Order: structure tokens, then C-alpha cells, then sequence
């Protein structure tokens, strides 16, 4: 079957003339950020990774998906 | 927060009125081929408004790498000469290894 | 382990929406007179007209909901979770003159939220289930019964 | 055209008790908590009233004068009622109970 | 001659909710954001009401007392409603719904 | 809400004004029988478009 | 809004007045049955253009 | 005759998730009580950071 | 922000009242053929209103 038990089945408009929005529309759902790859420090002998370093003084503005 | 870690939780808004405690930043350099159980020096520098760190004792602090993981734990007695910077000769105990490319290749 | 819960809940929600539409027309012309006589188009048509329209619409909707409970309930820890959170549960019965009332609370709390006097607010309880009700002929007067329920669900 | 609808519902409940009741420890738990129980009867002129309390308490909640608040009692069962012809006047009986459960 | 026209339209909408709801983290995202979810049920006298909240929050928005405002919750789903015959009085039913959708 | 914003316009508390959002699409509405009362329907729409 | 502006007219907070926009085209309007109520239609338009 | 389905208390779709139990450290392998998954920082504010 | 990076987050509007910390600009010149793991000199210059940087320690 295609219906989950925990969440359940999530599945006169002609007289209305309008179609109501549905909560959870993928066209408006958030995008979970991509997981960054592991550093593999054994290649360089260092814990530095350009994609994983965190600057101590940055304000942390939004800068990526999610 | 440290006192909560030991079972003493003050009511919110309580002023400790502490005068023998200073917040510091602890830095250690991990030598190559450092194995768990070894000890390295740590530099302790005050970041608040403490007048002197002379005669102090560094409490348990976790030392994090550039990847955000803990690789050493630092304690010990400070030896200060600048009274706000002190050194500990074996403050940090290494708890984790960093892999090395030394044995690879031809 | 015995933990005291201070029942202090107050929720309030309102919503409203309304719309209006209106339109009107009023065009009137007296028969045109040129040269002392009344002008005629075709054979029987004047230079005159009269238009009068009036359309109007109004529609609104509203809703409102609130609740509150005040009191105390003392419960006990029934399970300790992996992160140290405590699952709590308990009931409390009071028979004052006639009829029994009960208070029932269950949920999960943080030990960090327990104040110095071993009391925790009810809004700090996760997965809260609060029940304050009566029992017997006293509670029979609080419900309408089948007759009014059918009328209320049909209209 | 003119369409209109209005629908509301409400409920309310409260209680209070004030007084004193002296009980005794009937069991000591593994963590030191005390299971308490006791009753108290008073016949003033005519008719007997009783107060009954049972529950579990912490010794830490017992104040200096050997008194503990009733909201500190876990699994509390508080009963304050009468007995006899005095209590007969407080209940409607079968006739009104049937009418109240039917309507 | 005399010609005249006038036409207007309007709309208005507002809402508000006030209270508290305690939820739990159900998932941790790649950037450290926390997906939260929880429900809360209250039966006061008769009829059950529930509050349900889900969404995603930043740990940076959690204040010192472990509380976060509801306007800081991303993808928020807030539901405050009742259940049973109490909620039956809040809806008009088929008869008024057909009249309202036809006119 | 959808749109495009500058990181320079994000204030210190991670909040940005809605008038700073480029290509803004703001929609605040209802759903169901509550929204059915806000529209006139075919009958009044024809009368309003004819007169 | 469309038009041409000078970078010299952009203030410190990245905002420019609308009267500084050359070849300005500003349009503020509605859509649908709401906008249908704002126009008279053919009947009144003919009467207004004839008289 | 109602046209709506009332929610039920205790729905698994809204029930909390009990956190996974962390594995034991087994200090006999290293001779130390340090475990990356079990250490507690004395000065952290203890914000929510995991399931449960 | 640095304290938040270590798990201490003060409530908004809290004045740290720090007197042993100074904001600086760090500059280094990378020699040609510089390989990872090598060390170079850095010049540290104060950009705020600190009276002296003597005896200080540059953080990461």
C-alpha cells in the first residue's frame, strides 16, 4: 500500500470557481540543505577544511540553501 | 552552568558575586604524531576584566580543533610572570589522534 | 520522584475577515429640443435615455477561542528518558459535599525547568495532557444529550 | 440574499477547600517518600461530617511546624462530605436524575 | 445630460493567538536547524481542545530561558481548535454552506 | 512570501523588512467556507461586469 | 516600476526617491472582480463619450 | 452528517520521539574515561541540539 | 559571536564590559612556493581604541 499509518492518507469547486491552497505544497516547502562531505584529514594531516571552518567573529547571516 | 553541572542550581536572576573566578581562553598546539595520554602546554589568557591570573587554577576545559571536535582536555596550575596571561607545562591531555599522510606514497 | 506542577495556562485566539463590493450607474438625458421642436431619430425615437443600476455585496466571517486553568497538581516521575528528561503522570480526586472531580496531568519535562521549591510551570510540560472534569449526575448537567446533539449537527 | 450563522460554546469549573486534617504515615517508600492516610469525623448538633485524605508526600515538603500543604500531596484523594438525612437533601434522587440524563 | 458612476471594493483580514506550547526536536538539519513538533490537549469540564505546532527553528533564536517566539518558527503550522459537540456549534453545516456558495 | 533580498539588508537580529524584498509575492488569505463568504459568486460577478 | 536612475541619487541605505527616476512608469492597480467595480463598462462609456 | 474528522490525542504523527540511547564507552580499550559522545562541557548553555 | 561559538550566548543587549580584549587587523605575506604546514610572520595592528597590545595573545 501507498498510505503510511503514522501520518495517514494525506490525499463543489465548480460552484466556487476557485481552488484552495493545500498546506505542505512542495512548491512552497522548505529545502533541507545539502550535507557537506567529510574532510578526510588523513590526506593532509590537518583538521583544516575550506568547507567546514567556522569563523569566530562572523555575524552568521543567511548565506546558503536552508 | 558549571554549578548546574554539579547539582547546585541558583534561582534565575541570582548574582553569584564571585571574585575568585575569571573567564579565560585556552589554546594548545598539538604536535605531530600526538598520541592519546600525552600532555602538551596550554596558554591561558583572560578575556574579561580580571586584574590578574596569578596563582589561579584552570578548571576542566575542552580544546576543539578546526573541525569542531574535542581533541584535548586542559586543567592545571597557571604560572604567570603581564599578569593576565599564564602557561601550564602539561595542562592539556591528548584524547584523540589526527591521521597523518607520512607513511603513504613512495 | 514527586514533582509539583503549577497549573497556569491561558490561550486566546481570534480571527476575522470581511469583503465589500459596490457599483452604481445613473445616466439620464432629457429629450433634445432644437429649433423649438423635439428632435426625432428614425420615426419614433428621441434623443433621451435613462440608466440606473445598483449592485452591492458584503460578506464576513469570524472565530474566537480561549481557555484557562489555574490550580496545582502534584505528579510523579514514571520514566526517565535517555537525555535525562522525566515523563510525569498523576491524578487528583476531590469530593466536596457531592460529586467527584478529578485533575489529570501527563507529559515530559526537563529537570532544568524545575524551580528551587520543586515546582514546575504547566507550560513547561511537553506533550501535556491536562484534564479537569467532574463525574456523575453533576457532569450529566453539563452535556445536552442526544436530542440537542442531533439538532446541533443537523443545523 | 442574506445568509447568517452564529454558534458558540462555553464551559467553566472551579472548586476550593479550606481547613485542616491530621493524618499518619502508613507506608515508607524506597526513596523515603511517605504514604499518608487518615479520616476525621465531626458531629455538630445533628449529622456526621467526615474529611478523608490519602496520598504520598516528600519529607522535604514538611515545614518546620510539622505541617504540609495539601497541594504538595501526590495521588491526593480529598473527601469532604456529610452523612444521613442531611446528605439526603443534597441529591435530587432518581426522578430528577432520569430527567437530567434524558434531557 | 447627467451621467454618473461610482464603484468601490474592500477587504480586511486579521488574526492573533496568545499562549504557550512546549514541543520537542524531531530532526536535526545539516546546518544545525531543528525541526520541532508537538501537541497539547486540555479537557476543561467538557470537550477537548488541542494546540499543535510544527516548524523549523534556529538554535540562535532560542532565548536564555529555553523559550523561542512563535514568529521565529519557519514553516510554521499552528492549530488551536476544539473537538466534539463543542466544535459542532462552530460550523454551519451543509445547509448554510450550500446557500453561502450559491449566493 | 517569496522574493529576493540582499544580505546587507538583514538586520542584527536576523530580521529584514518586507519592503526590502525584491520581486515580492505576499499572500494573506483564508480557506474553506470562511473564504466562501468573501466572494460574491457568479450572480453578482455577471451583474458587476455588465453594469 | 521601471525607469533609469543615477547611482549618485542612491542614498546611504540603498534607497532612491521615485521622483529621481527618469522615464518613470508607475502602475498601482488591482485585478479581477475587485477591479471590475472600478470601471463603468460599455454602457456608461458610450454615454460619456456622446455627451 | 458532520463532514469533518476530529483529531485523536496520542496520534503518532504528533507524538514525541524518545532520543536514541548512546552506546557505552568501554573505557578498557583506551584506559581513559573520555568519550566523544559522552563528555559534558561545564560552561555550555545546553540549547536543544538533538532528537528529544 | 566568538562566545556563541563556544556555547555561551548572552541575552540581547548585554554589555560584556570586557577590558582585556582588543579588535585587530592581521596581515601576512605568503612567500612563493608556500606549502601547507609552513609558518609565516603576521603583523597585528589595533583598529579600535586600545591603548596597548603589549603582552597580548592573538586568537584564531
Amino acid at each position: 500500500t501507498v498510505v503510511d499509518a503514522v501520518e495517514g492518507d494525506k490525499s463543489v469547486d465548480t460552484l466556487r470557481g476557485r481552488s484552495d491552497p493545500v498546506a505542505g505544497d512542495p512548491a512552497w516547502a522548505p529545502i533541507h540543505p545539502k550535507k557537506k562531505p567529510e574532510h578526510y584529514a588523513a590526506a593532509t594531516g590537518s583538521l583544516f577544511s575550506a568547507e567546514h571552518i567556522t569563523d569566530l567573529y562572523d555575524d552568521s547571516k543567511p548565506r546558503g540553501i536552508g | 552552568a558549571m554549578l548546574q553541572n554539579f547539582g547546585i542550581q541558583m534561582p534565575p536572576g541570582t548574582k553569584p558575586k564571585i571574585k575568585n573566578v575569571a573567564a579565560v581562553m585556552v589554546t594548545a598546539e598539538l604536535p605531530p604524531f600526538s598520541k592519546p595520554g600525552q600532555q602538551v602546554d596550554v596558554t591561558v589568557s583572560s578575556i574579561g576584566s580580571a586584574k590578574s591570573l596569578r596563582g589561579g587554577t584552570l578548571l576542566q576545559t575542552f580544546l576543539k580543533g578546526l573541525d569542531g571536535q574535542v581533541y584535548a582536555v586542559a586543567q592545571g596550575n597557571l604560572v604567570v610572570s603581564n599578569p593576565t596571561v599564564g602557561l601550564i607545562s602539561s595542562g592539556a591531555t591528548v584524547e584523540r589522534e589526527i591521521p597523518n599522510p607520512f607513511g603513504r606514497g613512495d | 520522584d514527586i514533582i509539583t506542577v503549577t497549573l497556569d495556562e491561558t490561550t486566546s485566539a481570534t480571527k476575522s475577515a470581511n469583503a465589500d463590493l459596490s457599483k452604481t450607474n445613473e445616466a439620464q438625458m432629457d429629450p433634445l429640443q432644437v429649433g423649438g421642436e423635439e428632435l426625432q431619430i428614425g420615426g419614433k425615437y428621441n434623443f433621451s435615455y435613462d440608466l440606473n443600476n445598483s449592485n452591492s455585496f458584503a460578506g464576513d466571517s469570524s472565530a474566537k477561542q480561549s481557555n484557562s486553568i489555574s490550580g496545582y497538581i502534584t505528579v510523579e516521575v514514571i520514566e526517565v528518558l535517555a537525555n535525562g528528561n522525566l515523563v510525569i503522570r498523576g491524578e487528583k480526586w476531590m469530593t466536596l459535599n457531592t460529586g467527584d472531580e478529578y485533575i489529570r496531568l501527563s507529559g515530559t519535562i526537563r529537570p532544568d525547568d524545575i524551580s528551587f521549591d520543586n515546582t514546575i510551570a504547566s507550560n513547561r510540560v511537553s506533550n501535556a495532557r491536562i484534564q479537569y472534569s467532574g463525574t456523575g449526575v453533576q457532569q450529566d448537567m453539563q452535556e445536552p444529550g442526544f436530542l440537542a446533539r442531533f439538532f446541533n449537527v443537523a443545523l
